[PDB]
């Protein structure tokens, strides 16, 4: 039990100077301070000063303890036992000191110690805390519950784990009791503690569920913010876990939450507003809320107004917090919009008229925000009003207030689809014009919005942008020489998208001369170790695909570096996997973007890439990439494989027997994108192998057939599954034809909804081949085939004839009148397609 | 994949 008078005065004076106004004495004394951390006796002084030295002032005492806390955050593995126990002993004995600063300091010590040493190393803590909970003195009980809150906040799953037993069996009923304590501060702690176990649906709470709801309900109208706040969090969380026990009280909950969404306390308001988001997700919502709508919308729409503090912090990275009342309200509107569709328009429209034109800009802004927020869910019933609203918004892009120009960009972008479905001179042309001006706006936030809006518009406009390319590139490349860094991400996006939308139309010497110099500038000046390459190479993978042979001037150095990036990454992984202590783990993103650039490189160049592939280790590398533990890396490698298979199969063919085992084991639909690119690859390969695919059919086909009949499977994955089955059937009809029955339905349903293209052509040659081989595969579901055949606008002649031989085949097989009875199912446009295009 | 501007997000 050592104080030591020599060492005592040495630290007391070193604590003094660590409170000095100037940094010169501060930073040198802090250096000279925790460098005394070498001694195993040092941290004992610190607790002693905090708890046992009454002769010293509280600021000094408090600080000494906080330094001791910072000596557990870092340097706790090097803690001696007797020290640790003695600090633990002095804390629990003083957990509720009469001085609030000392009480709080001792508080956070207990919180950090019991955090760093998980909670096997203080098994005396929890039982002693629950004991100190029934304490006759307030300060002790307040101090205990306060540590119990932080502990619950830090180690919820650790307390629900087996690692310390299941002490929640007794703590849940214990906390619930203090819901009725007369102090507001205690009640707060109690609900906060219980709140930490709602989501994980902790069993200890689920048997006390009703008495939990009861206690909470009795606390709902508590006048103390913190309590109201914590009740709101609980009710909200409880919507996701125990919606059964909330349904009978639902209308009372919602009415309460409306009273709470406009709470006089900002925190409560925000926590209440969460309710509408969560509720919006439950399938019940659609009919439980209809009656509350004319009261909810105005509450949301008023919350979407910029809180005046936002105005000044907007107009370092000048940004508001991730999560606001405004944002939450806007989010809830967007989700409710998607739940009610047009049925929400009567509730909102009157408000829009009032807001959009309003003279105060803060109000106008929120109107434009609303207009964008409802855009997705309320689209079909918004269209009638759009020939007036768009030209209005286009004018607002010139409003003097920057934040108005901001959302106007966004809101227009949310109606981009409609805009392009119109004669371009009246809506698309002027929108584009003002957006281009705005991309170069003096305001950072406006550029961000304008550039994004333009990107959205480009996806929607496509080739309708071709005539305007000279102007577009001019401003995009200028922005390139101006845009800071955050905005550069968006700008790269806008260019890649440009290229994706216009494709080959970008391949003109005048456009290349504009677009390429600045990208090469960026290229040459960034180092291989620099993460600014990510958005660059990603951008280039789009530009290369679009430029096609216009890219030849640049292709070799580009191909050269991508292979290097892939090689330096794999190599770094093995020097890490065999020697973690010496070599650091590589960032796999370098490898991803390099694979991706290689992709768009094979796609833009086709057969011209072959010489670059022949004199490279790309295949050997790719084969390693396809085995990476990271799915995103497998994903990119399969896309590249599909591409090279198309570009230069002669260099891939030797590897097929090696590749196919890997592709075959990556048809797990839990990994959507990996599965997708594997399936696409298997397809392209099969076209190149021809009859030689025969060995692999039994290895993949049934996986594909399971996937295509699997519910809740994304539509594009379904699409490539359909394509690849088709392509496997084209080359191995004998092997694939017998499954005809098992895939024809979703195959047709999937492929009837895609544009006529080469892959669609590829797949239908297959389905046709399999049909002439196994006609009985389609007999039972021939209607699906007819509808899929009809989904074609302009089929090639031979394909059109193949469709025709088969249709007449069955008509002339089943009979004259037999066809009529079967054709009576056809919707009008179908019955009339087959008769006009194929002669029934 | 997020990079484009949004005044709010549906999934925070």
């Amino acid at each position: 039990w050592k104080p030591d008078e020599q060492g005592l005065q040495q630290i007391l004076q070193l604590l003094k100077e660590s409170q000095s106004p100037d940094t010169t004495i501060q930073r040198t004394v802090q250096q000279k301070l925790e460098q005394l951390n070498q001694y195993p006796d040092f941290n004992n002084y610190l607790i002693f000063v905090l708890t046992k030295l009454k002769s010293e002032d509280e600021p000094t005492r408090s600080l000494s303890g906080l330094i001791l806390k910072n000596n557990v955050k870092a340097h706790f593995q090097n803690f001696p036992n007797g020290v640790t126990d003695f600090i633990k002993s002095e804390c629990l004995n003083n957990i509720g000191d009469s001085s609030p600063l000392i009480r709080a300091t001792v508080g956070i010590l207990i919180t950090t110690i019991a955090s760093k040493g998980e909670l096997q190393n203080w098994p005396d803590l929890l039982p002693k805390l629950c004991s100190l909970l029934d304490s006759e003195d307030y300060n002790t009980c307040e101090g205990a519950f306060g540590a119990l809150q932080k502990i619950c906040e830090d180690s919820a799953e650790i307390l629900d784990s087996d690692v310390l037993d299941r002490p929640l069996n007794i703590m849940i009923p214990k906390f619930l009791q203090f819901f009725k304590h007369s102090s507001p501060k205690i009640r707060s702690h109690a609900v906060a503690c219980v709140n930490q176990f709602i989501i994980s649906r902790t069993q200890a709470l689920m048997l006390h569920i009703d008495s939990f709801i009861e206690n909470l309900f009795a606390l709902a109208g508590d006048e103390e913010p913190e309590v109201r706040k914590n009740v709101c969090r609980a009710l909200v969380m409880l919507l996701e876990v125990r919606m059964d026990r909330l349904l009978p009280h639902m209308h009372n909950i919602v009415e309460y939450m409306l009273q709470r969404t406009q709470d006089q306390d900002e925190n409560v308001a925000l926590e209440a507003c969460e309710f509408w988001l969560t509720l919006a997700e439950q399938p019940i919502c659609k009919d439980v809320l209809v009656r509350h709508l004319p009261k909810l919308i105005p509450v949301l729409v008023n919350g979407m107004k910029y809180s005046d503090i936002d105005i000044i912090l907007l107009k370092d990275d000048d940004t508001i917090s991730d999560w606001n009342l405004r944002k939450c309200s806007a989010a809830a509107l967007d989700v409710l919009a998607n739940v009610y569709r047009d049925e929400l328009l009567p509730h909102i429209l009157p408000l829009l008229k009032e807001l959009l034109f309003h003279h105060e800009w803060v109000v106008k802004e929120s109107g434009i925000l609303v207009l964008g927020a409802i855009a997705e869910g309320c689209m079909q019933g918004m269209i009638p009003y759009l020939p007036e609203l768009i030209p209005h918004l286009i004018q607002c892009l010139s409003d003097k207030k920057a934040l108005v120009r901001s959302i106007t960009c966004w809101t227009l972008s949310r109606y981009a689809h409609w805009v392009v479905s119109q004669p371009p001179d009246t809506y698309l042309k002027p929108l584009m014009t003002e957006l281009l001006k705005r991309i170069l706006d003096s305001n950072k936030r406006v550029q961000e919005a304008a550039c994004s809006a333009f990107a959205t518009l480009e996806e929607e406009a496509c080739t309708e942008l071709v005539p305007y390319l000279a102007y577009i590139l001019d401003t995009l490349v200028f922005a390139f020489s101006k845009y800071q860094h955050k905005n550069l991400l968006i700008l790269y996006d806008a260019i890649g998208t440009l290229a994706d939308s216009v494709g080959h139309h970008l391949n003109k010497p005048e456009y290349i001369q504009m677009l390429m110099p600045p990208l090469i500038q960026k290229w040459n000046m960034l180092k291989d170790e620099d993460k600014d390459l990510f958005p660059l190479l990603e951008c280039l993978s789009s530009v290369a695909t679009a430029l096609q042979s216009g890219f030849l001037p640049y292709c070799e150095p580009v191909y050269q570096r991508c292979v290097n990036l892939v090689q330096k990454t794999l190599a770094q992984a093995m020097l890490n996997n065999a020697q973690p202590d010496q070599y650091e783990a590589p960032d796999k993103d370098f490898m991803i973007v390099a694979l991706d650039l290689l992709s768009g490189l094979a796609e833009g160049l086709g057969g011209n890439i072959e010489q670059l592939v022949a004199r490279s280790n790309i295949l050997t590398l790719m084969y390693q990439c396809m085995q990476d533990k990271m799915p995103e890396v497998r994903q990119s490698s399969f896309a590249l494989l599909g591409d090279l298979t198309k570009a230069c199969f002669q260099h891939v063919k030797p590897c097929i027997a090696d590749f196919m085992p890997i592709l075959g084991t990556n048809l797990n639909p839990e990994f959507i994108s990996v599965c997708n690119n594997a399936t696409w690859a298997i397809g392209e390969i099969s076209i190149q192998m021809g009859i030689e695919m025969q060995p692999y059919i039994p290895m993949v086909l049934h996986q594909l057939v399971e996937i295509i009949n699997r519910p809740n499977t994304p539509k594009t994955l379904l699409e490539n599954t359909a394509i690849t089955i088709g392509r496997l059937g084209y080359v191995c009809p004998q092997e694939v034809a017998p499954m005809l029955q098992q895939f024809i339905r979703p195959w047709c349903t999937s492929l009837r909804n895609i544009r006529d293209n080469e892959e669609k052509d590829s797949a239908f040659r297959g389905i046709c081949t399999m049909i002439s081989v196994n006609p009985s595969g389609v007999i039972q579901d021939f209607i699906f085939f007819c509808d899929a055949v009809a989904s074609w606008i302009n089929p090639k002649d031979d394909l059109r004839d193949m469709f025709c031989k088969i249709l007449h085949g069955f008509k002339n097989q089943v009979g004259d009148e037999n066809w009529r009875r079967f054709s009576d199912q056809f919707p009008l446009p179908l019955k009339e397609r087959l008769a006009a295009f194929y002669g029934v | 994949p997020r990079v484009r501007y949004n005044p709010y997000t549906t999934r925070p």
